[PDB]
């Protein structure tokens, strides 16, 4: 009944790799208390992608690289290397904000979890979404 | 960065899976707060200065919505919610309270930039509004339990309030005799809940927020202010007599609050034109209170 | 043992009397004669009584204390507690080389410094013996030089012996609890034990 | 608590400049936190001070990162007198609101960073913020 | 240094100026007033006087520093009175209407330095701010 | 009283010129001030010590003590 | 406090020769509190005058007259004449005190105190400053 | 560390003779209370005068008699003869005040004990300080 949270915005650090890791896990509420157990990441497969607008027609600053740490315990982690990270910083905006220098726009990013096969049924799901910024360094 | 302007805000009411986004909202006023713990614990050894203050609990926030008349009539939905039975387009106040606890539902309340404040647990506490020569416009007042920010809301783009309804004087009637020299009908509608506070020794380290609460009582009232006409010496029914029981009906062209058994208590003032005022209450056996919503056309 | 306070253990200010209440506690048989005149015998000995009223205490200062408290419980010696008002260093000094001439009864005590105590013992501060564990508290003082007579309260329990050295700072009650019978602790929904008191009480 | 990376240092001109990280791991689980100390192993930081945030601007100075007591957790950042020197050769000429002495100097970061330790370059920013240079009268 | 820590120094004219610092390490989470004297052992403070807050200033008075007790931790920085003489005569005539006395002579700091062998340079400011001289008619 | 002491010398100078508040953690500043008020207070309490001995007197509190000590801003 | 705390007003009464006694004590508070003994003012010498202005030039309308009445027991004694007082009330100011007519302003003062000895310890304190303000009388 | 009030304003009465005494008393704080004897008044004289202004110049109204009452007990009285009230009188502002015609200012008197002897120091000490009012009177 409670609401969820698709919308997360993302801060990177500038000549540092960035990494997130997401865990699924099934949940319900019955007499006996919640139970929850992992949901096995098997045909699981991710793929996100980072664009400078919503707008259509929006340049492709960059792409995440996609990884399933441990099917078992139901954690897959979504992350960029280094060199993404600079290829990101290059093309942000050039608009500072006081208060903070640091923090700059970047883009908008998604990420869709898929599970392809013959069997499976051609089923795509948003997980996330929201913006993406990044904090400028000096190091490096 | 974004501020949050109050004029750029949408406010949408969860209940049952559904969005009531509550357009033609003149005003609303709302507050957060937490509830602490602080003890300063001066001894013989160390007369500190420093107190021992732990945020534990999230103080009920108390949320105050005024929403005009509108053709669709989403508004008696709060009527509805308060514990109000539904026949058609009028609601009853039931003789015995039907249930212990309210009707629990959840709002937001939306701002730009994917801004948003959830309250949860809420109920209706307060309905009332003054037919008047103004305007009408209802003051809701809900208490929430927990309150939190989220990114994601529900926005009620479907359900939603239509054009205000045009003034329309007011008029109150005993049976079918219009009394005469009104001045203000205001009438007031409550569901007078109370939160049940059950914070224990296993939510110690932890922020406690309310979540369970039960009725003490709901009651319907009204208070007309009239001007003293007599049109008789020693009239008899225009007095300052109370009436233990007598029909009544503050009627207008879009609503109609009737009272099939009311005790009236009179009071006069001495101003510059001499005005009383009633205190209208249901019997004890009176009949359930009618409260009708005429869109258009009656 | 020590009742931990907050000198012996900084880490905890939960601990320390919120209010000490030292009472003086001497049975006497007291008559009321016809005539008017009121006769008294003492014959009890005399002691102190500690009641020792807590603040809030958190759960782990209450751990420590009641982890404590059982270890007297168990071990069954006695209990030290240490009054903080009475703790104002007014000798400095080591007492180590201050005699007291053997052979003295009663309120009044003879000590020579032999010029090495810096530092005047005024009424109503405590003082205790080296080898006797009573505390007693100076009523009255006159010193001639290095000479020091001091008179105390309770007569001394012990005729001193020659050997006994003065102490003026950090004295410890020897005290056995009175509320160990029935000793409750409650733990309400903020997260503290309150109203934790004690009523300690000098033994011998 | 949440995040409080960004810390402004004041270095003095004509002194040299030494900072000292008590490195620590605090957890409140407990009520008293714990104080345990992280390790230092396979550990080396680095930072370089930065006039302004824009790309290819010119590197002021070079932090000399120190690594002493592993054990308990501390650790030594600092710059000899001459690096003190070349910072406020270049620093601004405009001088700080609240402090008519300091001078923006640049900017910095230091980079914690594991070395192979798993296999891993597990290398995370731990401090950020501004250079100022603060006015000498003695020299 | 410590720019939060700034005082103001205040000499009186026609009389010799005497400041006594005492550096006393303390380590309070034992006990309370846990304080030991620190060894001032081969240190040697020095420090200056000048009339402005820039380079290319002109020097005004250089202080005439001493150990007064080594290994007791009680050092001083002091200057005869000629030097304060030279100082009125060198300090400006903006007279505060409330404050007739107090007339600004310049900017001053001083810094601590370990000379020991085997070891380096520990030179570290202690002292910044402001030094302002008092009025005098007795002579 | 007739007679009275005057602080000739001991006085306050000129009034500080106006500067805006900003308010900050460690060094990183905090958005959006509006106003920034600051408390501090010893909250004594008289110890009223009016006996028999006062009887057909004016009685005038002589000594107080300190309740508690505390610092306090609202932002 | 950095000098407020050495500074009090002195107010000599016209045709009336003005002396002033002085208690040097020293006062042990951060040790322990009560505790205060006296300096033993051997070799402490005094010396103190008065000028109209602050200038560089300004006239020495006055000169106290220190005397050490007591060698240990830290007391000693400022005083100056009849012919001093005269001196200064003729030599002072015509604007009146509005909050106590009789006073006028005559100028500042300060005292020195050195201690000369045999011992290489030539110290001076300025420990007095102020201003000097004169109080007219009426019966000559 | 309380205040003195070495200001007081005398109200005489025209054609009635003046009597004003004043008695000395020793005083001290100590560990037993508050122990007051009495100074003996040898070789202690008084002396006032009455001027219409403060300012130099001004005419001397008249001059207080002076005299000692009791040496043992402290005691001195500072008083005039009705025929200097009268000549205080008549040289009094003619200006009256309403709601009480009776009262108009004489002007400033002053009051100084001294104790003048070859071994004695030439020490004056002005005691009080005010201003003279007279109150108009019929009779006589």
């Amino acid at each position: 009944m409670s609401t969820e949270n698709r919308v997360i915005d993302l801060v990177v650090d500038e000549n540092v790799p960035y990494g997130l890791l997401m865990q699924f896990m099934d949940v319900d509420d019955s007499v006996y208390p919640s139970t929850s157990k992992p949901v096995d990441l098997t045909d699981f497969s991710l793929r996100g992608s980072i664009k400078s607008s919503l707008e259509d027609g929006a340049e492709t600053v960059a792409s995440f690289t996609t990884a399933i740490v441990d099917a078992a315990q139901g954690v897959a982690s979504i992350s960029l290397p280094v060199s993404a990270v600079t290829t990101i910083a290059s093309k942000a905006s050039k608009e500072r904000d006081r208060y903070n220098p640091r923090q700059r726009l970047a883009g908008y990013y998604d990420v869709i979890i898929t599970r392809t096969a013959v069997g499976s049924a051609a089923s795509s799901f948003r997980i996330m979404e929201g913006k993406v910024y990044i904090s400028d360094g000096v190091t490096q | 960065m974004f501020y949050s302007l109050m004029r750029e805000s949408k406010i949408v009411i969860e209940y049952d899976g559904r969005g009531y986004h509550f357009d033609a909202l003149s005003n609303y006023d709302a507050s957060t707060s937490f509830q602490e713990f602080k003890t300063l614990r001066r001894t013989i050894h160390n007369r500190t200065n420093y107190a021992d203050s732990i945020i534990n609990a999230q103080d009920p926030s108390s949320i105050s919505l005024a929403i005009n008349f509108s053709t669709t009539l989403i508004e008696s939905n709060f009527f509805d919610w308060m514990g109000f039975t539904r026949e058609g387009n009028s609601l009853f106040l039931p003789r015995n309270t039907p249930n212990i606890e309210p009707i629990m539902f959840n709002m937001y309340i939306i701002n730009h930039n994917n801004s948003c404040i959830y309250f949860e647990n809420c109920y209706v506490s307060t309905v009332d509004f003054s037919l008047d020569k103004s305007i009408p416009i209802l003051n809701v007042g809900i208490e929430s339990g927990k309150f939190s920010e989220v990114s994601t809301f529900r926005d009620g783009y479907t359900i939603t309030q239509g054009e205000v309804l045009p003034y329309s004087a007011p008029a109150v009637y005993t049976n079918s005799s219009p009394l005469p020299a009104l001045i203000s009908a205001s009438m007031s509608f409550q569901q007078q809940c109370s939160w049940r506070e059950d914070r224990n020794i296993f939510d110690i380290n932890k922020i406690y927020t309310n979540k369970r609460a039960y009725v003490n009582e709901m009651n319907a009232s009204a208070t007309l202010a009239f001007y003293y006409v007599k049109r008789l010496v020693g009239d008899k029914f225009l007095n300052l007599d109370p009436e233990t029981r007598t029909p009544l009906i503050i009627k207008n062209k879009y609503v109609s609050i009737t009272f099939p058994l009311a005790r009236i208590s009179k009071r006069l003032n001495f101003s510059d034109l001499y005005q009383v005022e009633y205190d209208v209450i249901p019997t004890a056996d009176s009949d359930p209170v009618e409260i009708n919503f005429f869109g258009e056309r009656k | 043992m020590r009742l931990p306070d907050p000198y012996t253990n900084p880490e905890y200010p939960g601990l320390g009397f919120e209010s000490v209440n030292l009472v003086d506690n001497d049975p006497m048989i007291r008559d009321e004669l016809p005539n008017g005149k009121v006769k008294e015998v003492k014959i009890s000995a005399q002691y102190w009584g500690i009641n020792i009223s807590y603040p809030e205490l958190f759960p782990d200062e209450y751990a420590f204390l009641d982890s404590r408290l059982l270890e007297y419980k168990r071990t069954g010696d006695y209990l030290d507690v240490l009054l903080p008002q009475y703790e104002a260093f007014r000798v400095r000094g080591d007492t180590k080389s201050v005699t007291i001439p053997a052979g003295q009864k009663g309120s009044q005590i003879i000590l020579n410094t032999n010029g090495t105590l810096t530092g005047q013992p005024k009424a109503g501060d405590l003082f205790k013996l080296s080898t006797h564990p009573k505390v007693y508290k100076i009523t009255n003082f006159s010193s001639s030089g290095n000479v020091w007579n001091i008179s105390l309260y309770p007569d001394l329990f012990i005729t001193t012996t020659g050997s006994e050295k003065p102490v003026f700072n950090g004295i410890l009650f020897r005290t056995k609890l009175m509320n160990g019978d029935s000793f409750g602790s409650t733990l309400n929904n903020n997260g503290t034990y309150s109203g934790i008191s004690l009523s300690l009480r000098e033994s011998l």
